RNA sequence: CCGCGGCGGUGCGCCGCGACCGGCUCCGGGACGGCUGGGAAGGCCCCGGCGGGGAAGGUGGCCCGGGGGCCCCGGGUGUUA
RNA sequence: GGGGGGCCACGCGUCCCCCGCGAGCGCACGGGGUCGGCGGCGAUGUCGGCUACCCACCCGACCCGUCUUGAAACACGGACC
RNA sequence: AAUGCGAGUGCCUAGUGGGCCACUUUUGGUAAGCAGAACUGGCGCUGCGGGAUGAACCGAACGCCGGGUUAAGGCGCCCGAUGCCGACGCUCAUCAGACCCCAGAAAAGGUGUUGGUUGAUAUAGACAGCAGGAUGGUGGCCAUGGAAGUCGGAAUCCGCUAAGGAGUGUGUAACAACUCACCUGCCGAAUCAACUAGCCCUGAAAAUGGAUGGCGCUGGAGCGUCGGGCCCAUACCCGGCCGU
RNA sequence: UGUGGCGGCCAAGCGUUCAUAGCGACGUCGCUUUUUGAUCCUUCGAUGUCGGCUCUUCCUAUCAUUGUGAAGCAGAAUUCA
RNA sequence: UAGCGCCGGAGCCUCGGUUGGCCUCGGAUAGCCGGUCCCCCGCCGGGGUCCGGUGCGGAGAGCCCUUCGUCCCGGGAAACGGGGCGGCCG
């Protein structure tokens, strides 16, 4: 794993495979999810999903 | 030499798929291996269907190649397909395979006893016809 | 308790792969008429394919090398063995349950021979594709007993024809007797009709 | 692409009686009987028409290679009709420069001996196909005539006797010697 | 794009960001063929970034709907205009298909290009799909089904279900 | 000491079975509702009714051809019979 | 705001703007399993013993030490105690 | 500003200081499993599932176990899993093809077959296929020993015309000799040319016998585009136990 | 695989005429490891280092012989495949 | 072929696997199957016609056998039937 991507995956608290977290969205968050884009699968959760 | 063809108005029996065991009437031919088909009186919606999953019967009803479900129903009811199909020997042996599957354990014992007695009665007559044919010749 | 599989009209690899699993499942299989097995592809191509097998021998001592068996039964046996773990003792025990033959041997002449539709030519090949008979292929690479097997098969066919006529005679006799005793089997026959046995 | 239907048609004359056993065509008439088997083509043959005046060949769902075989059958059946009604005659000359090609006929036309071809001492004995009769004809100097009902057997025997007299390790453009097919036709005219 | 399953046929409307220069941008509608709306929006941004000078960050998706087949119970001739990449060169085509739905015809077109020219779905670029009258068709594979009294048999019925009677006694029949 | 006594704990010589409860899973069968182009199509009401069109993968007819006992087949004209 | 079904709403006595303890009794999707449920066999041929003796089968499995970027190496050392 | 995390600081200190490989960038060299750099990740130091085999490739990193589910890969038989009535096409090889690294091919071709692009002419009757006619100027002028519609090169115009051009073939010292184009004859529905793209074939020759892993496979068990279902790693979830 | 060896594609020309019977410039695409290089991966606690003799097997890029196609093949002789 | 062979009650060790049987046409697949012989040839066989089936029912999606036992009295079915000693074909 690339070091810049490791740092963002640790700041998102995704240190293990199949870990999930809730992230609020703004420009500073989209520009980090773009960096960790090939290593994650993110989306917009339902109320029943929460 | 072929006798059953795919034309407009050919009754086909669907052998597998979701609409299995049902009669349909071929309305139009979409491609090499697909027909737009519709069974009005056999609870089949008008839909596409591959030729691999239909077994075509010897029933021909006349309607145009683009007429809708109302006219295919009117052609089905005048030709009276649902009783002639049940009168044919194909649906009789379909019904026989359904009865033999529906057959229970008590029905198995009764069929066992009756088949044993009927087989013994047939074999005695078979032996008598053998010795009669042998006594006529030799 | 034993499968007897007729080899005529079957494709060699598909039949061998189907036999190889069933014989590993602890079942005795006897594959009969291996000269009637046929291979997809044209005959000269298949003959060249076997000639390339003939050319592969141990250079320093060919008596230790690959044993190129010329009988069709042993060719089919060699194909089945390549589909088996034959260097282990379950593979050798599987190979012990296979019994391949040319023609119909007189244990299996008065026995009924099963057909595998997943290996037949008419099912698994297009009609406009050429095929090669294993009997002629083996005869042209050095099988010596095509002529003896042909006459011994024909002498069996004319013998089994007489059995077929005598069986059809009994079939006409039983269908006549069924009409003759129809008055007294009437209560036993509708009960077979209402459960689908005789409709 | 696969064409849905391809059909062609042979018009059979009233002198000919034709019958079929699946894809095995039997043709009977004034000169004899010819049988040809067509189980390698995989088509549908139909003897429609009352008194059987017309024969129809069908290919259903065939590609370009499979559609070429229809008029092949329609030509073969026409060849059998022509060979049972009128027959087949292969008139063929023998061309030589110095040595006359000595041709003699044995066993009622089933074997032909060739002597003195290019001055050779070897005798070329040509077996003929069963059903073909060969004879030395008249009114012409050096000409043989082959007779039969089957165009296949007659022309294959003509090819055998033509390839029997071939020139080895010479310029064949200069040594124009042999027995060559001159005319292909029928026994009686139409 | 990966042509997964059958395609659905989407109407996608988008526009640019309203700026002090352009206070209201023109709305742009496109006819996208995609397995889902997530792929459809991405293909919309690909096509519109190729045609206009507008990007995903500089614009927005105003509408993205699946627009259905107006008549999926009649058979129709569909003419499809292609733009694909080969191994050496890129080419345009016009192809014809017979189908009940437009998206089904385009789905058939993707398999047709993959089958005949080994063209993957990312190189295939659909540019116009049109319902074509039967007198305006050109391909003989499609024009041969324009017959009112169409008739053919099923000549060589190969036996499927080869493993439920797997060891059987009677040999199979192909004539029906 | 006796009882095959009651409650409380600990357990069976060995081989086993069943019951219910709880945790984690993989499946199955029903039933209820929201949204869309407030689904698209489709069914029934004489073709839902009336009026006006269009043309073919052309139904009746009519004509031309070829095998029949009026019924089939092929082509042509054409707008609904 | 004016004139049939669910509500974690059920005090009395005023001022006033808007017009601090009721007892009992049981049931349980409730802070990790129990039965207040049973059946067979057992003294010269049988019960239990996973490990340890031998053998059989399936899957896996190249001989260690060392130097080395890299050793099973056709790289060196090594019969055994 | 967002997100996340307890930080700061001082002593003593072993081993190492031969490296190598990969995406991308890149130097020398024809090139190299060659030599030399940058970045990041690996191997070395590391097992496991897959790539048949295997330092580095894909997935995933490891306490001892039970249940479930996956990744990368696969599911004819070896060999767990498609024994789905899987979908649509393409392809016949007398050298078929078959999965990153990766373990073998190019230019040029094919009237094999399939799909396209473009341009013609076709009921004022076309492509085939079976005849006449190709000459008058002219044996053009040109350059030659001479080239006469034909061995070179500037030129390239008329008549009669249904047609007929200083002209595509075979030949002589110049002759002689001979035919496509163009026009009618018969016939009655589509036909012709130039490109381009897939699969297959030619190009395609090495030494022990031989390797899609093998058997084998052609209504694929081959190639392309794609559905469900299924298999299992030490990986993920739940639970037990040990240790930190 | 530079070099050596072998084979192609195009065709200006040679061949009395005539590109392609047989050749083939200017260009260009490949194959092989029977030439020499380039490299340094294995071997320096040693793999006996040139020839010749002897003996066996394999390859085809075929000199002759078997079967054939093409010539600027009349025969004979000789070339190409 | 020497203490060994062939035929007609008891038990003791050891090796194990299994838990009804199918006693048969040839084969075709753009085609089959069975009858019928009123036809025509033969060594009952061969061809044609005609009549029936053909998602195979004269069907392996199949067929046969089916076991709790004994007793009394009936009614169906058998009487040519069930089982027990010497010969002939193949
Ligand atoms: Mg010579
Ligand atoms: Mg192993
Ligand atoms: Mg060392
Ligand atoms: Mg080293
Ligand atoms: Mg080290
Ligand atoms: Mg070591
Ligand atoms: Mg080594
Ligand atoms: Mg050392
Ligand atoms: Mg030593
Ligand atoms: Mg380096
Ligand atoms: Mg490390
Ligand atoms: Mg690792
Ligand atoms: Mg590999
Ligand atoms: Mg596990
Ligand atoms: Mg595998
Ligand atoms: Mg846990
Ligand atoms: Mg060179
Ligand atoms: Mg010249
Ligand atoms: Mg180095
Ligand atoms: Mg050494
Ligand atoms: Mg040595
Ligand atoms: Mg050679």
């Amino acid at each position: 794993v690339s070091p810049k991507v490791r740092k963002v995956l640790q700041l998102l608290r995704l240190r293990q495979i199949f870990n999930g977290t809730f992230v609020k969205l703004n420009k500073a968050s989209i520009n980090m999810l773009r960096i960790v884009e090939p290593y994650i699968a993110w989306g917009y959760p339902n109320l029943k999903s929460v | 030499v072929f006798r059953r063809f795919v034309e407009v108005g050919r009754v086909a029996y669907v052998s597998f798929g979701p609409h299995a065991g049902k009669l349909v009437a071929i309305v139009d031919v979409i491609d090499q291996n697909r027909a737009l088909v519709d069974g009005p009186c056999t609870r089949v919606r008008r839909q596409a269907m591959p030729f691999k999953c239909m077994q075509l019967t010897d029933f021909i009803l006349k309607f145009p190649h683009s007429a809708r479900q109302k006219y295919v129903r009117k052609a089905w009811e005048k030709a009276d397909i649902n009783t002639k199909w049940a009168a044919t020997r194909w649906a009789k042996k379909i019904e026989a395979r359904e009865r033999k599957a529906k057959m229970t354990d008590f029905d198995r014992y009764k069929v066992m006893k009756a088949k044993k007695m009927r087989n013994r009665i047939i074999k005695n007559e078979v032996k008598k016809l053998q010795r009669a044919a042998l006594l006529k010749a030799s | 308790q034993v499968l007897v599989l007729d080899g005529r009209g079957h494709l060699l690899g598909r039949l061998a792969a189907i036999v190889a699993k069933q014989v590993l499942l602890g079942r005795k299989v006897v594959v009969v008429r291996c000269e009637g097995i046929n291979i997809s592809g044209n005959f000269y191509r298949n003959k060249l394919k076997y000639l390339a097998f003939l050319r592969k021998r141990m250079n320093t001592n060919p008596s230790r090398g690959p044993y190129h068996f010329r009988a069709p039964s042993r060719i089919f046996w060699r194909t089945v063995r390549g589909m088996l773990p034959h260097k282990t003792k379950r593979g050798q025990a599987a190979l012990d349950r296979l019994k391949v033959f040319d023609g119909i041997p007189p244990p299996y002449d008065k026995k009924k021979r099963m057909v595998v539709p997943a290996a037949l030519k008419v099912v698994r090949l297009k009609p406009t594709r050429k095929f090669a008979y294993l009997g002629r292929l083996a005869h042209e690479v050095g099988w010596k007993y095509q002529a003896v097997t042909a006459t011994l098969e024909e002498k069996r066919k004319e013998k089994a024809k007489i059995h077929y006529r005598k069986k059809k005679q009994l079939m006409r006799l039983r269908k006549q007797a069924e009409k003759n005793v129809e008055k007294k089997i009437s209560k036993f026959t509708d009960v077979l009709k209402t459960h689908g046995l005789l409709v | 692409m696969k064409t849905i239907l391809s059909n062609q048609t042979v018009d059979i004359p009233e002198n000919v009686d034709i019958s079929l056993k699946g894809r095995t065509v039997i043709v009977k008439g004034p000169r004899g009987t010819l049988r040809r088997d067509f189980n390698h083509i995989n088509v549908e043959l139909s003897l429609l028409g009352k008194k059987k005046k017309r024969l129809r060949v069908d290919k259903w769902w065939g590609n370009r290679k499979e559609l070429a075989t229809v008029r092949t059958i329609c030509s073969h059946v026409q060849n059998m009709i022509k060979g049972v009604t009128l027959g087949f005659r292969y008139k063929m000359r023998s061309v030589y420069a110095h040595f006359p090609i000595n041709v003699v006929i044995q066993e009622n036309g089933s074997l032909v001996e060739i002597r003195n071809f290019l001055g050779e001492k070897y005798i070329r004995r040509v077996r003929m196909r069963p059903g073909v009769a060969c004879s030395v004809s008249q009114a012409q100097k050096d000409e043989l005539v082959l007779e039969g009902n089957d165009i296949e057997l007659v022309s294959n025997s003509a090819a055998l006797i033509q390839q029997a007299t071939t020139v080895k390790n010479k310029d064949i453009r200069k040594f124009l010697d042999g027995i060559y097919v001159s005319e292909k036709g029928t026994v009686q005219q139409a | 794009m990966k042509a997964s399953g059958t395609l659905r046929e989407y109407k996608v409307v988008g526009r640019c960001l309203p700026t002090p220069k352009c206070r209201t941008p023109p709305l742009y509608r496109m006819r996208i063929f995609a397995p889902n709306h997530v792929v459809a929006k991405s293909r919309f941004w690909y096509f519109v970034s190729q045609l206009k000078k507008m990007k995903k960050s500089s614009g927005e998706i105003v509408y993205c709907g699946q627009v259905f087949e107006k008549s999926p119970l009649r058979v129709k001739n569909f003419g499809i205009w292609l733009r694909y990449d080969s191994r050496s060169g890129t080419h345009n085509m016009y192809r014809e298909y017979r189908d009940l739905t437009t998206a089904g015809a385009v789905t058939q077109c993707y398999r047709d290009m993959g089958a005949r020219h080994r063209a993957r779905a990312h190189s295939i670029q659909i540019m116009k799909v049109e319902e074509i009258a039967a007198s305006k068709c050109r391909r003989p594979a499609v024009k041969q089904f324009h017959d009112s009294k169409i008739k053919f048999p099923l000549p060589h019925r190969v036996l499927r279900r080869q493993h439920k009677p797997r060891f059987t006694t009677k040999r199979p029949n192909t004539f029906f």
